[PDB]
């Protein structure tokens, strides 16, 4: 992993990041020069394109969407559903197919 | 389909000790049945000879139910007097049966002349040469010669012949990709030339008396006598082209005017001989109405 | 059946072979533990703490919202090699299905150790609730691949029935030894679509699935094949005509018709016949 | 069906032939008269044989056709092989 | 990410020229082999972005020997297609006077729509299909014969050549793979051209269900 | 008398420890008890199908039915060494299936409000649940009282062998061993003849001497034994 990440970061300094494709701070990573500026000029023009594209973009009681609507709320619907449930039932009996498989030269 | 098992604790028998995997603990007989088995040898041949007692003892009832049920399935589908093969209901099963509408016991294994030989070779062995006079004193007789020779309907006849072989050859490789020339088809051309040898004592030696044209148009007329599609509207005569394309190709290839005169060699009489021993052999081949071909094939 | 220069040298093979395979997050960890980590900076692991340091310091990610309760995974090298692949396309699957509730971090592809954080971000508790996650990541969480195929082989066929046979320019024939996937589930919907997957002769043996993705015809003449196959397998013989009326019958009116009580006795036969072969009670 | 078509096979098959043979022979068995020269048959499928051979059964075949039509052959016009 | 999905694009587009070309439409041999790289120049190489937008891609095609008789394909773009849309492109196809097309859902389409589709075919015909099911031309692949519907004049020869009723053939269904692919319909009579090897070549015939 | 651990590779329980017990002298028949491992929170979580009980229970309520009850009590009966972490984080699910079940008059309540009919007093119950676990669990370890602590270790060996079953330290029992299997002469198969055809012949005594004594008559022994019984039953 030799090429590094470079982006500019905010306190002036360059990304140190050794990732092979993408930075996760910077998105995709193209080659940059000692100052930071990818050596493509395309390159430069699109990662200005995205960044100008993301710079541009009864009270007083209780809501009980409030709940509803949060993180946690979110996951615990994903995770305990029929279908999530089954399939992690799924892969945990093929992981027990395996410790049956755990009995080769004798009867078992 | 593994060594013998371990029945015991980590062992095949209490004679060995743990974790033996030797030859001799898993149940390799080294001994001939005249030197006799060692007992160890002898109980594991018992094992495996179970293996077979019951396998022989197991397999057949599933075996019995698969025949019943492929019976009932297909029972009642015959081909009929239009020559169709139909269902009880009455509903189309197969135009022609088998493709072709031969009967089974009739055909038997032959092998295309024209599939794999390389385009030079395939030049060489079945393109006829008519300026060559040496070759043509050879194997044609005089006046075969001069008339092979200065005529140019009949050699513009030969040139044709060679065009509808080529077209034969492209149509079976697309047939048959991977070039294999087993094909099962009515008639087998290769005993018939043979025994028509015999019959009328060719010898090849001495130039036959074939006129090659003869070849040509006798063979264009057996082909019409060979009829599995009646019928005259065109419909009926695409469906006689189809049904015997192979089994023309084959003939057309293999009873060439070449090959007539330079591998077989045969005179006049005999090839009368051969086109009508060639059209009675196909015409005994095909389905007999009212067979109940279901039945067979189940 | 590999369609380019895939079909010749064994790394392009390789390549498509990971790119088919179900590659879970099971596949490639090495073990996993939930921490209680109130404070980033001060980790109770040492040997994580350089990389910690060195994302949690800048704040692209609020630190607030962070709970206290951490995921920490372990990835193994040589699994992680195996299928071609990098934290980064994890990390990437992981942003994905989750969406942004679940902060993701993870060192560079260097240390010895290959490892990563996924400490989440915003009836159960916290420590029965990452239990769950943990184990709904492990087990569904797809990195790459077709579900329902398992394993993937790889082999340059000896019998020239499936070697790849070519008409050379002087017309003769010539097989050539290349390199074909033989694969242990089937979706062949998908695995047709795929770069340098042959779409023209790469097929199944299961009849079904390709009556259902090509037709009638089609499971026709497969159907044909997985016959002829079962039966001459031991060099015995059977003519063609009784193996075609057989596919014949059995395709005649447009589905798949099983030889059974279900498909044979539910056709139009008249009542009689069908109870003779089974079911006579209900029949009659 | 248009009796001067007849898409039927000119030949008699296997089935119609041993059908012809057992109805000629039982109707020999029965007092009919014969048509050939017996020489000192007394089989009646020994003579059904004969009188096949010389083309002299007086039977008519009636073919069936899947439409529903029929073709009305004697069993002299149909070549017989066996 | 990306790439990905310019190619497939272009792949749908060149299955799609194909299919309407066997259809029997007008298709300039420009469309049925126009390169990945063709493409990219022409609509962009970007669509993730948005260059093109799946809506730059619908096509408009004119039978060959009836220049009125025409048929559109709608690219929509949400993944589960409302019947909304269903309701935008019926009025499209209505008001420029075309009586058939055909859609190109990516995710699957509201039951809702496809009751839409079912209820209202007898004023105009058009189909539905999948992203997954045009990245493939079956009529390639080694199995699928060659299919070739015939006209009602052929049909009429036929079945005076055997005398056989209509019912008396083998039945295809009407939502079989090539059936769709070939958008023939109850009644129409689809004949199959496939080599055997014991004859050679085998015509059979199939009618629609 | 012996545990033997089984799976059934389609079947809803990763393992499945029986014992089919018989106390030795041919008193009753055997009472078979199962001890099994649910399939894959989803945790693995242990569970025992007792006699006469309709419906299957967490084994850590039928160690607290037993008067352990405190978890540490348990977990020496069933672990019989603290440090081997992996078998401790397996018991540890079913541990806690149960927390809400913790002195032993609740969970007898709990084991006997399963069992005979449902409206039934609450002394019936405890009696019910007590009388199951002392003669009907586990016959061949004691049918005796104050057989409850030979009766908890054994249970604790039978989760023990499960749980080594579970871990891989141990093999599966095969079935066709014939160490497993014991060969059954005209002895034994006589005697449950004969075992069942006494019994009938005392009910049919009880029948006789009833029917004569409610008339308030005394009845006599040799009209009461109907001899024909045992003969033409042997026979
Ligand atoms: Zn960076
Ligand atoms: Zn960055």
């Amino acid at each position: 992993v030799q090429h590094w990440c470079r982006a500019p970061r905010p306190d002036g300094r360059l990304c140190e990041r050794q990732d092979r494709l993408k930075c996760p701070f910077h998105g995709k990573i193209v080659p940059r020069d000692d100052e930071g500026r990818p050596l493509d000029p395309e390159d430069r023009a699109r990662e200005q394109r995205r960044q100008l594209q993301k710079q541009e973009r009864y009270p007083s009681l209780t809501n009980l969407k409030a709940q509803a609507d949060t993180a946690r709320a979110r996951i615990g619907r994903k995770v305990f559903a029929k279908a999530a449930v089954r399939r992690v039932v799924a892969a945990m009996n093929r992981m027990d197919q395996k410790k049956h498989e755990k009995f080769s030269n004798q009867f078992n | 389909g593994k060594r013998i098992p371990f029945g015991f604790k980590h062992r095949t028998l209490p004679h060995f000790i743990k974790d033996d995997y030797g030859p001799e603990s898993r149940g390799f007989v080294e001994n001939s049945y005249l030197a006799g088995l060692t007992p160890t040898e002898f109980f594991f041949h018992a094992m495996g000879g179970r293996e077979g007692l019951i396998d022989t003892a197991v397999k057949t009832a599933e075996t019995g139910y698969i025949q019943r049920r492929l019976i009932k399935s297909m029972e009642s589908v015959m081909v009929k007097y239009d020559a169709t093969v139909r269902n009880s209901i009455n509903q189309v099963v197969q135009l022609r049966y088998g493709e072709d509408g031969l009967a089974g016991e009739s055909v038997e294994f032959q092998n295309l002349a024209t599939l794999k030989p390389s385009n030079k070779a395939f030049e060489k062995k079945f393109r006829f040469d008519y300026t060559n006079e040496r070759a043509l004193r050879r194997t044609l007789q005089e006046d075969l010669v001069k008339d092979v020779l200065s005529n140019a309907h009949i050699q513009n006849e030969l040139e044709r012949e060679f065009e509808r072989m080529r077209e034969d050859r492209e149509v079976l490789r697309v047939i048959f990709p991977t070039g294999d020339s087993k094909v099962v088809l009515p008639c087998n051309l290769l005993r018939m030339i043979w025994n028509a040898q015999k019959i009328f004592h060719i010898n090849p030696r001495l130039p036959s008396d074939l006129h090659p044209i003869k070849v040509v148009e006798g063979v264009k007329e057996l082909s019409k006598k060979l009829v599995i599609v009646n019928g005259d509207d065109p419909l009926s005569r695409q469906a006689q082209e189809n049904a015997t394309l192979l089994f023309n190709i084959h003939l057309r290839s293999t009873l060439c005017s070449r090959r007539m005169a330079e591998e077989f060699r045969l005179s006049g009489e005999a090839f009368d001989w051969l086109l009508g021993e060639i059209e009675s052999k196909f015409n005994q081949a095909i389905a007999h109405p009212g067979e109940m071909v279901g039945a067979l094939a189940a | 059946f590999l369609l380019g220069q895939s079909a010749r040298d064994a790394e392009r093979a390789k390549d498509i072979l990971c790119r088919l395979e179900h590659t879970t997050l099971r596949k490639v960890t090495a073990n996993t533990a939930i921490y209680y980590d109130p404070n980033p900076q001060s980790t109770v692991v040492a040997e994580d703490q350089e990389w910690v340091n060195v994302y949690y310091e800048m704040p692209d990610f609020d630190v607030a919202r962070i709970s206290p309760w951490l995921l920490r995974v372990e990835l193994d090298r040589k699994h992680m090699t195996d299928r071609k692949l990098t934290m980064e396309q994890i990390a990437e699957k992981i942003n994905a299905g989750f969406g942004d509730d679940l902060n993701c971090i993870f060192n560079d592809d260097n240390a010895e150790k290959l490892v990563l954080r996924i400490r989440i971000m915003n009836k159960m508790d916290d420590d029965v609730f990452l239990r769950c996650i943990e184990s709904n990541m492990l087990t569904d969480m797809t990195l790459q691949g077709i579900e329902q195929i398992s394993k993937v082989y790889m082999h340059l066929p000896q019998t020239d029935n499936k070697k790849k046979i070519i008409i050379t320019e002087d017309g003769e024939f010539k097989a050539l030894q290349e390199w074909i996937l033989e694969t242990d589930g089937v979706s062949l919907m998908r695995v047709l679509s795929e770069k340098d997957v042959d779409p023209v002769r790469t097929t199944s043996n299961d009849i079904v699935e390709i009556f259902t993705v090509l037709g009638i015809e089609a499971v026709r003449k497969a159907l044909e094949r997985e016959l002829y196959h079962v039966i001459s397998f031991d060099g015995s013989y059977v003519n063609y005509r009784h193996l075609a009326l057989l596919c014949d019958t059995m395709t005649c009116r447009g589905h798949l018709m099983a030889i059974t009580r279900h498909g044979v006795n539910r056709q139009d036969t008249g009542p009689l016949m069908k109870c003779s072969f089974e079911e006579t009670v209900d029949v009659l | 069906q248009a009796n001067q078509k007849r898409i039927t096979t000119p030949y008699m098959t296997k089935y119609e032939r041993a059908r012809v043979l057992g109805t000629r022979a039982l109707q020999i068995a029965m007092c009919a008269p014969v048509m050939v020269e017996l020489e000192g048959e007394t089989d009646p499928l020994l003579i059904a044989m004969k009188e096949l051979k010389a083309r002299k059964i007086p039977i008519i075949i009636r073919r069936y056709l899947p439409d529903g039509s029929y073709e009305d052959w004697g069993v002299d016009e149909l070549i017989i092989s066996d | 990410d990306d790439e990905e999905e310019t190619y497939r694009l272009w792949k749908i587009r060149k299955t799609i020229m194909q299919l309407c070309h066997d259809r029997g439409y007008l298709v300039t041999q420009d469309e049925l082999d126009q390169t990945l790289e063709e493409f990219k120049a022409q609509f962009g190489d970007k669509p993730s972005e948005g260059r093109p937008r799946r809506t730059d891609l619908t096509v408009l095609v004119a039978h060959n020997d009836d220049p009125t008789d025409q048929m559109f394909v709608f690219f929509p773009e949400e993944p589960k297609v409302g019947i909304k849309t269903i309701k935008v492109y019926c009025q499209r196809m209505q008001e420029e006077n075309i009586t058939r097309a055909l859609i190109v859902v990516q995710q699957g389409m509201t039951p809702s729509a496809k009751q839409s589709l079912v209820d209202m075919a007898p004023k105009y015909i058009l189909e539905q299909f999948l992203q997954q099911e045009l990245l493939i031309n079956i009529t390639e692949h080694e199995l699928v014969p060659e299919h070739v519907v015939m006209t009602k004049e052929e049909v009429t020869e036929l079945l005076a050549r055997y005398k056989l009723r209509e019912n008396q053939l083998p039945r295809i269904q009407a939502g079989d793979p090539v059936a769709r692919y070939f958008g023939i319909k109850r009644g129409q009579v689809v004949k199959i051209i496939r080599p055997s090897e014991t004859a050679g070549r085998y015509i059979t015939y199939r009618l629609v269900q | 008398n012996t545990v033997y651990v089984f799976a059934k590779k389609d079947s809803k329980y990763a393992y499945t420890g029986e014992c089919r017990s018989c106390l030795e002298n041919s008193s009753r028949p055997t009472s078979t008890i199962w001890v099994s491992m649910l399939a894959r929170a989803i945790g693995q979580r242990i569970v025992a199908t007792l006699p006469y009980i309709k419906q299957e229970v967490p084994i850590i309520i039928v160690f607290r039915a037993l008067g352990f009850v405190s978890d540490r009590d348990i977990l020496e009966h069933i672990i019989y060494d603290f440090e081997d972490p992996e078998m401790m984080e397996m018991v540890k699910p079913s541990l806690d299936e149960a927390f809400v079940i913790q002195e032993q008059n609740v969970a007898l309540n709990f084991i006997g409000s399963r069992g005979a009919k449902p409206g039934v007093t609450k002394e019936k119950r405890i009696k019910y649940a007590k009388e199951v676990l002392q003669k009907e669990m586990l016959p061949h370890v004691g049918v005796s009282d104050f057989c409850e602590t030979k009766k908890a270790y054994f249970l604790g060996y039978m989760v023990h062998r499960l749980l080594l079953a579970a871990l891989g330290r141990r093999e599966l029992d095969d079935r066709d061993h014939y160490g497993n299997k014991r060969l059954d002469l005209a002895g034994p198969l006589l005697a449950f003849l004969f075992r069942g055809m006494f019994k009938n012949l005392l009910k049919e005594v009880r029948i006789y001497a009833q029917k004569f004594i409610d008339r308030g008559k005394d009845f006599n022994l040799e009209l009461a034994i109907k001899t024909r019984i045992i003969s033409d039953g042997l026979k």
